[PDB]
């Protein structure tokens, strides 16, 4: 009623919160119902009665925020978007913000992610049965990568029963920080094992590669990387959840790609790039938009998923088309992927359509998925942490905001057969 | 280079851990101590040999308790020896807080309960009062200090807040700035010297206003041998260090000087630069760690399944320490 | 909120604020900017009640701010026919203790006496707001208040705030100086920081200014009150722009972390990378990316520290003003891309990079362009490795090897900080060395 949890963490977190919801007056936000139906309104609201409920559906912006150093107060906070809403509003009266996973997560955070506790009560509370905990988060972050951590943790420990959601923010080959490596290494040990159901992923190293070949953007921009993610999370968070001819609800998104336990992180997309004035190609196509959804160009992740099988494939339309269509479709794509097919598992790919094109690109394609591939995202901060952060250690920095040679080792050794264990399926 | 020698030691179970239910998993036979590990179980147990796997989990009834007695015996004498043929030695504590280490070095003082360093000092006097010959005569001096998150206060001295200033000679290496340094002719002395010292120690809230688990405690002996000759005339001198040192729990700044302990250990294993200078407490002990001096470990163990991990860690950087030789 | 407090330490350090304090002059201030409608003097923005320091405003409309001067000198500058710039009252310091060089004498000596009434003046400074995230040193490597003085003012600041690390800003001899005394001398105040606490610092290169200026801009005739720009801009990047809103923001803790890499003090090098002429043309504009290679150019390298040694290790690097992120995440990977770079053989991605807004604040012909793209490097390499020796070569001969302290004992302790100080100091020649020389 399949309500919703909004936290918003670090810079990542906050800023990409400000993209996602504000693609969303576009009204839906994550579980009223009804508004969108007939146009109208605009901002950081409407007209009724606060708080929290009217969430991200009429009268109220809900979310949960959490910055750490007062940036998100006042990136948007203010002239930008929103209210956002005042109560709901984290602000860490300086604590300083760190870099550092042990840092607002041990640390500054505890202090909070105490006081991220009411956030999470109140909301919990709405009179709706809340079905999701949506969670920006940033690899490198320490305010995100351990205080995201942290969040989630408690958010498993008193909510098992409801999946978590993680939209993620990774490390590819370009860099933030030089901690980064093992920051986000430990923010696994955390994201795996950690209570969070699935796991979102959003390199920013590939994102690139999105806003620039599929779209021209001469120069991209770290707001335009925000209309990318509305797409991955509208799919999601939006797609299901509005109306809908087979619809997915957010517990589908967790047996769906996790076959198995250890948190099974995914690759998403979304096809409808489309290129400003390339405008004029395939009328938003269903080839086109299953096309779009394998390549290896298209996916908004750090992972080139070609190199290996992917393990689960979720898809999701919602451009109003053909139920046949869609699902006709998305059989082409497995057959000329064999190898990237998982040979257990069939049905190897899920479909979802809902029933509401996106507010202006007419027909849409959301994609969600993991493969043996990313034996690769890890693969790479793994060698990073044993040779890094491991290594002849960089951690003093660390070693002050309270963890001793763990929350290192055991997430090198935890998250690394994660690379033997994922490895395992398809060697 | 003669190898610095450790020994491991595992205590019976504490408050904590029984109010816990925990099971045992560490198990001792003849040099060789194996841990298992709770969490999976499915796994081959990790062993790990050393120069002494000490098996004090049960107590004193058991014919298989390793008592004070024992690990005094065994490693404190031979240095003691050694202090005597004129080398320099150090032994330390090391290992998890709560594990054993103050036992271990101190004990308590009933019972045949004392640990390393009263036995030491007494074993020290009884053998210098047993001398006969007279051309022999001796001097022995002592300081103690605690090293807390970097700060050095003396403990024979608690009336001086000054943090006494580590500092480098330009010739004789790292020493103390001011630390006191006491004359005593008997161990009934020194034992009250020792007893007034450990009354000083920086004490934690956090620990129930018990000895602060952060800070270190090291106690030195400055023995001097006098050796007369009716002759030329000429007395000799020998001089040896007796460093005893009792670490803080393994788990400007809180830890900098574990975690420094940590790295120096680890680089010394592998040579055979180390960052000495990066923490107070590594650079002070320079020459035992590698250096001119005969070294010694021991390393404390908790026997409880809920401190698999940090138990872990001890008894791999025992390990690793066993492979250190020093340059004597 | 997150507040620097503002400490100078001596003549180097006066005026060095001076241009901190003038590159100021858009309305920002440590930590606070939150906003001013003043303008100039600040005169202008009003009177509100007030008095000596002003309750009326906060820092923004009046200052982070804390002058040390132990001879008015530089003071009565500051001070001076209100200067044309009163940024308070009561922030300066002003002993008439009669200044000393020496390490000894004024941080042993006169300072220890007037190191306290500052200590009492940085608390309640330390105190009036939230968050002070920062501590900002300007420091010398000469300069009696800015050893002693300065390892006093460093060393009581580290024992009393051990969370907060302290910036120090640093302008430290080379093949050309000041003094004998400073080839040591500066070693003294050197030891000091270090352990007694300190974070990552910074240096203006005197003799790496002036030839930056030589190479890089124009006038080889230059006065010192110019090469103050050049170091005053390093702080505008640092500061007033990890301080102001905007995109990938690095905070003075963000500063500690990503240059220090292991825990001997260290030491950075800053590039500012625009620095075009009044009398250039820039390519119309100067490209922005290509304004990271500026940083390595070993040319707007403000010291001295042939990169041509070693391996870099900890680069931070910090843009702004109309920087785009495909210039930073494709321009950085760039660097990373020749041979020479060198990074370390524990740098992982090395490079943090931050973009700040607005643009390059600039003031004047003597200021050069109006670029509107920015490169600020702050590195650890390892030639630090070699500068430091370069002191050490001078101090086993200047001040140990056949001694020229009779000066200085005079002020305070003889036989170690000198002995120490070169044994603690020198190690870190030789620590250093191995943190980059082989792949353990
Ligand atoms: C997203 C998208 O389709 O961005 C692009 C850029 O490359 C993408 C492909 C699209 O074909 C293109 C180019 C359009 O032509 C389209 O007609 C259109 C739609 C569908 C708008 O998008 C919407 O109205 C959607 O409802 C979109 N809304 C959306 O992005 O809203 C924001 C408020 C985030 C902007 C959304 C997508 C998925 C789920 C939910 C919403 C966003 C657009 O501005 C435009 O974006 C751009 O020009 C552009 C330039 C730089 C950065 C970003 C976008 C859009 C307009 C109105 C032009
Ligand atoms: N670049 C630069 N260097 C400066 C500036 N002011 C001082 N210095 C350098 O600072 C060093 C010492 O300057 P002094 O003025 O002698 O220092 P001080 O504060 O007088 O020294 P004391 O009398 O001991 O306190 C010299 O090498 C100067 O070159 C300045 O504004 N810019
Ligand atoms: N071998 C042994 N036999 C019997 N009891 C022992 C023992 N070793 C340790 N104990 C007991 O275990 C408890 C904890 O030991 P102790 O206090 O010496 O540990 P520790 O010095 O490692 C703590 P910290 O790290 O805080 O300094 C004490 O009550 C002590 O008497
Ligand atoms: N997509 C996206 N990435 C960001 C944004 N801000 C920062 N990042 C990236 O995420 C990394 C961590 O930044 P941030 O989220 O501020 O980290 P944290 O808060 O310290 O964990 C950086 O190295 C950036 O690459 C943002 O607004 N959007
Ligand atoms: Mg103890």
């Amino acid at each position: 009623m399949r309500e919703i949890v909004h936290i918003q963490a670090g810079q990542c977190g906050n800023q990409i919160g400000a993209k996602f919801w504000e693609v969303i007056s576009d009204e839906h936000g994550i579980d009223p119902t009804g508004s969108y139906h007939g146009d109208s309104d605009l901002q950081l609201e409407r007209i009724n009665v606060y708080y929290n409920e009217a969430a991200g559906n009429k009268y109220v912006p809900r979310a949960i925020l959490v910055d750490l150093e007062p940036g998100t107060m006042d990136s948007v906070r203010s002239g930008p978007f929103g209210q956002i809403f005042r109560p709901d509003n984290f602000v860490f009266g300086q604590s300083g913000a760190g870099n550092n996973w042990a840092k607002g997560h041990y640390t500054e955070g505890a202090e909070l992610v105490d006081s991220v506790l009411d956030v999470v009560r109140k909301e919990s509370e709405s009179c709706d049965c809340l079905q999701g905990f949506q969670l920006t988060h940033s690899l490198g972050g320490g305010t995100g990568s351990g205080m995201g951590t942290l969040l989630i943790s408690k958010i498993r420990e008193e909510y098992p029963d409801r999946i978590m959601n993680t939209f993620s923010v990774v490390p590819s080959p370009k860099v933030s920080d030089t901690v980064v490596e093992p920051y986000n290494a430990t923010l696994s040990v955390h994201q795996l094992v950690e209570n969070t159901d699935e796991t979102y992923c959003i390199d920013n190293e590939a994102l690139y590669d999105i806003c620039f070949r599929t779209l021209k953007l001469t120069t991209p921009t770290y707001g335009d990387l925000n209309h990318l993610v509305s797409a991955t999370m509208s799919g999601v968070t939006t797609c299901l959840r509005f109306p809908g001819q087979l619809n997915a609800d957010l517990r589908k998104l967790a047996v769906n790609m996790v076959p198995f336990p250890r948190l099974h992180f995914f690759m998403p997309g979304f096809a409808p790039l489309t290129s400003r004035g390339s405008q004029q190609y395939r009328a938003l196509t269903v080839p086109e938009l299953t096309q779009q959804m394998f390549d290896a160009k298209n996916m908004m992740a750090a992972c080139d998923p070609r190199h290996g099988r992917y393990l689960t494939v979720a898809a999701v339309f919602r451009g109003r088309m053909s139920m046949k269509e869609v699902d006709e479709q998305m059989l082409n794509v497995q057959n000329k992927n064999s190898s990237y097919f998982v040979e257990w598992i069939p049905n190897n790919v899920k479909t979802a359509v809902c029933d509401i094109p996106p507010r202006g690109l007419k027909m849409s394609a959301t994609f969600i998925g993991n493969s043996t591939a990313i034996q690769e995202l890890f693969k790479r901060i793994s060698e990073q942490f044993t040779a890094m952060f491991r290594r002849k250690a960089f951690l003093h920095w660390y070693t002050g905001e309270g963890m001793d040679e763990m929350e290192f080792t055991e997430a090198e050794s935890n998250m690394n057969d994660l690379v033997s264990e994922y490895q395992q399926y398809q060697d | 280079g003669a190898s610095v020698k450790v020994a491991v030691r595992v205590r019976p179970f504490n408050s904590r851990e029984m109010s816990r239910d925990s099971k045992c998993i560490i198990q001792m036979s003849g040099s060789t101590t194996t841990i298992v590990n709770p969490k999976q179980p499915k796994e081959t147990p990790k062993s790990f040999s050393f120069d002494y796997s000490y098996w004090s989990h049960t107590s004193p009834e058991d014919i298989n308790y390793a008592s004070q007695k024992q690990v005094y015996r065994d490693i404190g004498e031979e240095m003691l020896q050694h202090a005597f043929e004129g080398y320099n030695v150090c032994i330390f504590a090391y290992g998890q807080t709560g594990a054993g280490k103050s036992y271990t070095m101190m004990g308590k003082q009933e019972k045949d309960q004392q640990g390393i360093i009263p036995q030491l000092c007494e074993d020290l006097f009884s053998r210098i009062n047993d001398t006969t010959n007279d051309n022999m005569s001796y001097s022995v001096e002592v300081s103690y200090m605690e090293i807390y998150c970097e700060r050095v206060r003396d403990l024979l001295n608690p009336k001086n807040k000054g943090n006494l200033r580590v500092r480098e000679h330009p010739l004789l290496g790292p020493y103390v700035e001011d630390l006191s340094k006491l004359a005593v002719t008997s161990y009934n002395d020194i034992q009250d010297l020792m007893d007034s010292g450990n009354k000083a120690r920086t004490v934690a809230a956090t620990n129930m206003n018990e000895t602060s688990s952060r800070s270190h405690a090291v106690f030195n002996i400055i023995f001097t041998q006098k050796r007369h000759d009716a002759e030329t005339n000429i007395t000799t001198e020998k001089v040896s260090k007796i460093s005893l040192v009792d670490l803080a729990g393994s788990e400007a700044n809180i830890n900098k000087s574990l975690t420094t302990l940590g790295k120096v250990i680890s680089a010394l294993a592998e040579m055979d630069f180390i960052p000495y200078r990066d923490s107070v407490l590594t650079w002070l002990l320079r020459e035992n760690l590698g250096g001119n001096s005969r070294t010694a470990m021991v390393a404390a163990l908790s026997p409880a399944d809920i401190n698999y991990d940090e138990t872990l860690s001890t008894l791999r950087y025992a390990d690793r320490a066993k492979q250190i030789r020093n340059t004597v | 909120m997150r507040e620097c407090i503002s400490i100078h330490v001596g003549q180097a350090g006066v005026q060095i604020g001076n241009a901190c304090w003038e590159l100021y002059c858009l309305e920002h201030g440590i930590q606070p900017d939150g906003q001013m409608p003043s303008d100039k003097t600040i005169g202008g923005g009003d009177d509100s009640f007030n008095t000596f320091f002003s309750e009326t405003g906060a820092g923004k409309h009046v200052p982070r701010a804390v002058f040390v001067d132990l001879e008015p000198t530089v003071i009565d500058e500051v001070r001076t026919g209100t200067y044309r710039q009163l940024f308070h009252p009561e922030q300066l310091i002003t002993g008439k203790e009669d200044a000393a060089n020496n390490y000894a004498r004024g941080h042993y000596t006169i300072g220890k006496e007037i190191i306290d009434l500052v200590l009492d003046r940085i608390r309640k400074l330390a105190d009036q707001c939230t968050g002070l995230q920062g501590f900002s040193v300007f420091h010398s490597f000469g300069g009696g208040t800015g050893s002693g003085f300065t390892s006093l003012l460093m060393e009581r600041l580290s024992v009393d705030y051990g969370k907060k690390s302290k910036l120090e800003f640093s302008i430290y001899p080379a093949p050309q100086v000041s003094t004998a005394v400073v080839e040591p001398y500066n070693s003294i105040l050197t030891t000091h920081t270090t352990l007694e606490h300190s974070d990552c610092a910074f240096m203006v290169d005197n003799e790496a200014i002036y030839d930056i200026c030589r190479r890089n801009l124009d006038i080889e005739r230059p006065t010192y009150t110019n090469l103050n720009r050049l170091i005053g801009q390093i702080v505008s990047s640092i500061t007033a722009s990890l301080r102001f809103d905007g995109a990938l923001n690095v905070d003075l803790t963000e500063f500690q972390t990503n240059l220090v890499p292991y825990p001997r003090a260290h030491f950075p090098l800053a590039t500012y990378a625009p620095v075009i002429s009044a009398e250039k043309a820039y390519h119309e504009q100067l490209s922005v990316a290509e304004i990271t290679n500026a940083c390595f150019e070993p040319a707007n390298q403000m010291v001295k520290c042939d990169p041509r040694h070693g391996k870099y290790m900890a680069c931070c690097l910090l843009y702004r003003g109309d920087v785009v992120p495909k210039d930073v995440n494709a321009a950085i990977a760039t660097i990373k891309t020749k041979r020479t770079i060198q990074f370390v053989d524990w740098c992982p991605t090395g490079f943090k990079v931050g973009i700040n807004y607005e643009p390059p604040t600039v003031v004047p012909g003597g200021d050069l362009a109006k670029v509107q793209r920015a490169v600020c490097m702050l590195s650890n390499t390892t030639a630090i490795a070699e500068a430091w020796a370069r002191l050490d070569h001078k101090f086993d001969l200047m001040y140990a090897k056949r001694a020229f302290v009779h000066w200085y004992v005079g002020e305070g302790m003889e036989e170690g900080e000198f002995s120490e100080a070169r044994e603690d100091m020198a190690a870190l020649e030789k620590d250093y060395e191995e943190v980059g020389v082989d792949s353990v």
